[PDB]
RNA sequence: AUGAUCAGAUACCGUCGUAGUCUUAACCAUAAACUAUGCCGACUAGGGAUCGGGUGGUGUUUUUUUAAUGACCCACUCGGCACCUUACGAGAAAUCAAAGUCUUUGGGUUCUGGGGGGAGUAUGGUCGCAAGGCUGAAACUUAAAGGAAUUGACGGAAGGG
């Protein structure tokens, strides 16, 4: 059955299924963990 | 060794192909008559593809030779094919049978003289 | 990639087959594994036939064989040109020659 | 000249066969490019790429050349041929006669409404070659191919006006995804649609009305 | 197919399988058309007058054709006893 | 339909149990094959000979539908069916192949076999299964003398008969050449048989 | 094959089957009306019994329970019912 | 285990007409199956069905003419509103002048296009051209 | 601990040999724990073997020559461990009767992955007498790492000429 569940009921399960998976990107995990105004020189700044 | 290459026994296959009911089982006779009717621009290649075409020749005394294709040969193989058989094996004149044959002709609706026996496991 | 569609071995269904030693080197090997051989031989060599023969106080004497299963490991058995490498398409030959 | 050897060749130097339509329509397997440009005069020839593939050998690398040609008229009938050959000319020229001996024909149709000439295709239709998938969508009018250069140009020399067009797959290779964009024309002949369902009578081929036509 | 006011579009309408319903495609090359004979009263042969048949390459390679040409051929008269619908 | 005088005659039974063509294959069965009547206490099937006269007819009556008669072509690689296929096109305008079918004969268009039959029939579908191959490429129909066990893929008319005898091979031939022969008008008489033996098609040892 | 009537499928074939996978499922196993010798006392037994059926006039028993159907003992005169 | 019945009918059917057969034994026939079936069968997709009355649930038998690519379900029977018929028609059907998407409204179990006739929704059940 | 080999050899080889190997009562909770294929359900090709049960066959054989039995044979069926052939189909291929019924994409449900390193590392929990187990990053760094096949080259691999 694919995988994920599909009852019509399901929606939490598939919520927090992408939110979890969410946070093996590089872009997402980098934007909510804020590395760049903590651990870039430049502080998230263009230029300096 | 004394193998003979394609050139040998290519031509001289082609050869026999339109000129059998010409040439014949003597070296010579054929030595001759392939150097007015092919052109070979050699003494030594001539005598080896007539030296080859006489061979060849009495191989097709004695049966087919494969790799021949002239319409004449077959259709004398053809003709002398019958050898009019004094009875047909089929035909006895004096038929045998196990149950489910006997049940089946019976099923056909057909009555044909006929003997069973049992043929069993 | 996977060279056989058997592992190399004969195991469907347990999980465990408990292991014999090569005769050739003590490797401990599954059983299933294993090159068995079985190597049936009169004790005399059928050149010391006539000797013996001629030399026993018994005559029609039954000349007696020994019996012995071979177990091999792999690398043994291809040392000893027992089994050898075959092509891609003979492998999949399950019959003695 | 030609001096053809097939019985299909022999009916079409002789003018009893004046369309390929009878050939799609009895299936004839062609085996003579003269065929293709006598029945079609018209269509014309595009090189896609050529690159090099190579061989393996004692001191260096034996190099050919890959050639991809796709031949069209702009009204139906498309063909591909891929050829390597030793040098670039003789690929090209090869390719042009594959492709030519490969050509199928595309059921247009309507987005809808049916109100002027077929325009887009009649159904969604799928091919796949290697990895790449490619699925082409019937699109409304003025909205042109939407594809990919080299899909696109194969697109409009099959006479098709508008598409939508959907990839899967390492679409870089291009000789798959323009094998695969081939399958997915060829489709649109295959999908049996409801104006499709009414029974036909079944005609008679050509190579036996004609049949003395023929060697002999 | 047609458009707004008749005008057949949609080029060679193409040929169906007689087993499967199924369209015989332009590169179909397993695909055959089969015609048999009619006869007349004499024992003999009509030349160019057939009962004809085509079956498509699928039902070919999965062997099944020579039923499918069974059922065909007894249906219309044809054969008397060779296909049986109760299998 | 016909007229009824092309149902299966006492004498041509006679012809087909004396040649043991009823004799089908061992309790392999090919699930494609209805035309098994029964089986012996033996392990051997009976074939239904009045389905292999319906088939045979059906052939014939396919045979005489080409215009031209050397378009046909007679395949046999096995011995025993190589006289019975050069009988059948000395009788009919058939054109043979006996013994070695070369690949490519009906593909590859300048081969120096090149034939384009509009119509095929083999002996074996298993022994003469390049040809079959081949005629699958190029949109030939296929006539195959079948037995309870071959391999009927792209067969589209299976005469079921028993394949392993030499009397059953060349007779299947012979009746299929003399069907053809009274269609096409050369054999008038339908009724009266035929002045060629049976036994003329048939395999002989040297 | 393509064609086949599934609605009427012969009896010999229907007669392999198991007798859940026929068409409509029914039971292969029947009632039998043994008689015991001496006293006439006929009594219906099932046909795989898993029990020691005996006639209630005298302990005389009329089948042993097997794997499948049930062994009648030797001198019973049964007829299927 | 089982829990979609037409499902499974519509898993079979498709394999039937895969693989060129003319019939197909359905089981377990519920109610569901009979209304979709006759929805296939007015617009000419099967032909005749029987319904064999064991005691149990029923099976069908349904004869197949050539005429069917797919006939599918949609699981789960989503809500739809009337915009979204047109937003499901154009997903999963070929083209925009055959096919049906067959849904279960409150009037019946009919096709999308007499749901658009009668302006009434509901449940998507499945598809089928 | 020793005796050889070796440039070196506290490695491979040889002789001994502690812990261990065995068992009882407690812990540990990992393996290439592998079929590297989660479980439940339906459908889609043939075939021959075998294991367990059942049914049928006036079938062979044993025993009270006749009987059940038991063991075999033939046919069928249910459930299993597998195997052979096709390729309907699938796939990147090797290959696969499931790894099919997947762009014509929805039977139910659980778990895991998102370029290679750093790294199964630090840190914090938590279990454990310990050894360790389970959860588990980032800074930074890099344009490939990888899979399956092909043609060469080589092999202290096997054959042939
Ligand atoms: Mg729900
Ligand atoms: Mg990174
Ligand atoms: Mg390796
Ligand atoms: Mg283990
Ligand atoms: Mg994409
Ligand atoms: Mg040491
Ligand atoms: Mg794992
Ligand atoms: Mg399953
Ligand atoms: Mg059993
Ligand atoms: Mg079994
Ligand atoms: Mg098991
Ligand atoms: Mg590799």
């Amino acid at each position: 059955g694919k995988g994920k569940p599909r009852g019509l009921n399901s929606a939490r399960k598939l919520r927090v299924h992408r939110r979890n998976n969410r946070w093996a990107e590089n872009n997402y995990k980098k934007r909510l963990l804020g590395t760049a105004f903590k651990s870039s020189p430049f502080g998230g700044s263009s230029h300096a | 060794g004394r193998v003979r290459t394609k050139t040998v026994k290519r031509a001289s296959k082609a050869l026999i192909e339109r000129y059998y009911p010409k040439l014949t089982l003597d070296f010579q006779t054929n030595k001759r008559l392939c150097d007015e009717i092919a052109t070979i621009q050699s003494k030594r290649l001539r005598n080896k593809i007539a030296g080859y075409t006489t061979h060849l020749m009495k191989r097709i005394q004695k049966g087919p030779v494969r790799g021949i294709s002239f319409k004449l040969q077959e259709e004398e193989r053809e003709r002398k094919d019958q050898y009019v058989p004094e009875v047909s094996a089929l035909d006895l004149s004096r038929l045998n049978v196990d149950n489910q044959t006997s049940d089946l002709v019976k099923s056909l609706g057909l009555k044909l003289p006929l003997s069973v026996i049992n043929v069993s496991a | 990639p996977k060279k056989r569609a058997s592992n190399g071995r004969n195991k469907k269904g347990r999980g465990h087959v408990k292991p014999v030693r090569c005769v050739n080197c003590s490797k401990s090997i599954p059983k299933d594994k294993a090159i068995k051989r079985m190597a049936i031989r009169n004790i005399v060599e059928a050149a010391a036939v006539r000797d013996l023969s001629e030399a026993s106080v018994y005559p029609e004497y039954a000349l007696p064989k020994t019996y012995n299963k071979l177990h091999y490991c792999v690398s043994c058995a291809i040392h000893a040109r027992i089994v050898r490498v075959r092509s891609r398409e003979d492998r999949k030959n399950r019959a003695p020659p | 000249g030609w001096v053809p050897v097939t019985k299909l060749g022999r009916l079409v130097k002789a003018g009893k066969i004046t369309t390929i339509e009878e050939i799609f329509l009895h299936s004839l397997p062609v085996k003579e490019f003269q065929i293709i440009d006598t029945l079609l005069p018209g269509l014309q020839d595009e090189v896609m790429n050529i690159k090099p593939v190579q061989k393996q050998t004692r001191a260096g690398q034996r190099t050919r050349f890959k050639a991809v040609v796709v031949v069209g008229d702009s009204n139906g009938h498309v063909g591909l041929g891929i050829k390597t050959a030793k040098e670039v000319a003789g690929a090209i020229r090869a390719g042009i006669i594959i492709a030519k001996l490969s050509v199928i024909p595309i059921r247009r149709g309507y987005w809808g409404t049916n109100l002027g000439q077929p325009h887009s295709l009649a159904t969604k239709t799928t091919g796949k070659c290697g990895s790449v998938t490619v699925r082409l969508i019937p699109a409304p009018r003025g909205s042109g191919i939407v594809a990919s250069p080299a899909v696109k140009k194969l697109l409009q020399l099959a006479g098709v006006e508008d598409v939508y067009t959907q990839s899967n797959g390492k679409t870089r290779t291009l000789e798959n995804t323009l094998k695969a964009a081939f399958v997915a024309i060829g489709n649109t002949y295959g999908f049996l649609t409801p104006n499709l369902w009414a029974e036909q009578p079944l005609p008679v081929s050509p190579l036996d009305i004609y049949s003395d036509e023929a060697s002999a | 197919m047609e458009n707004d006011k008749g005008q057949l579009v949609e080029l060679y309408v193409p040929r169906k399988c007689s087993a499967t319903n199924r369209i015989i495609k332009a590169d179909d090359h397993a695909s055959v058309q089969i015609n048999v004979a009619k006869v007349d009263e004499e024992g003999r042969a009509i030349p160019g007058e057939y009962v004809t048949y085509a079956l498509s390459g699928y039902v070919r390679s999965r062997g099944e054709s020579d039923d499918s040409l069974n059922r065909l051929a007894q249906n219309d008269g044809l054969l008397k006893n060779v296909w049986s619908y109760s299998r | 339909s016909l007229p009824a005088t092309f149902d299966l005659t006492p004498e041509d039974a006679q012809l087909l149990l004396a040649a043991n063509t009823h004799l089908g294959a061992r309790n392999v069965q090919v699930h494609q094959e209805p035309y098994v009547f029964n089986a012996r206490p033996d392990g051997v099937h009976v074939i239904n000979v009045g389905k292999t006269w319906e088939k045979l007819v059906l052939a014939a009556r396919i045979i005489a539908a080409i215009p031209n008669p050397e378009d046909v072509v007679a395949i046999s690689s096995r011995t025993f069916g190589q006289r019975a296929v050069l009988k059948f096109a000395a009788h009919t305008g058939a054109t043979p192949i006996a013994g070695r079918f070369t690949p490519g004969s009906f593909t590859n268009y300048i081969t120096r076999s090149f034939k384009e039959p509009r119509l095929v029939i083999v002996t074996d579908p298993r022994s003469d299964a390049q040809a079959i191959k081949e005629a699958s490429y190029v949109n030939i129909p296929v006539i195959a003398l079948t037995d309870l066990d071959s391999p009927s893929e792209f067969v589209d008319v299976a005469i079921p008969c028993n394949n392993r005898g030499k009397h059953s091979i060349g007779l299947i031939w012979y009746l299929l050449a003399r069907e053809v022969l009274r269609l096409r008008g050369a054999l008038v008489d339908r009724t009266q048989p035929w002045s060629i033996m049976p036994d003329l098609y048939f395999y002989r040892d040297p | 094959v393509l064609v086949q009537d599934l609605l009427h499928p012969t009896a010999a074939s229907e007669a392999r089957k198991h007798k859940l996978k026929t068409l409509v499922q029914g039971p292969r196993s029947y009632f039998l009306d043994v008689k015991c010798p001496g006293c006439l006392n006929i009594t219906t037994v099932f046909s795989h019994a898993q029990t020691a059926v005996t006639c209630e006039s005298c302990s005389t028993i009329l089948c042993t329970p097997t794997g499948g159907k049930a062994k009648l003992s030797e001198g019973t005169s049964f007829r299927r019912k | 285990t089982r829990s979609s019945v037409l499902a499974d009918a519509l898993n079979a059917i498709n394999n039937a007409e895969k693989t060129g057969k003319r019939q197909v034994l359905i089981r377990p026939s519920s109610k569901v199956i009979i209304k979709f079936l006759q929805v296939m069968q007015k617009h000419g997709y099967i032909g005749e069905f029987e319904y064999i009355d064991d005691h149990r649930s029923g099976k069908i038998v349904v004869q197949l003419n050539g005429r069917l690519n797919k006939c599918g379900v949609i699981s789960p029977r989503f809500n739809v509103k009337i915009g979204d018929i047109e937003k499901w028609t154009a997903n999963l059907l070929p083209a925009r002048q055959f096919g049906y998407v067959i849904l279960t409204t409150s009037a019946g179990i009919m096709d999308h296009e007499e749901a658009r006739r009668k302006h009434v929704s509901g449940k998507i059940l499945g598809f089928v051209y």
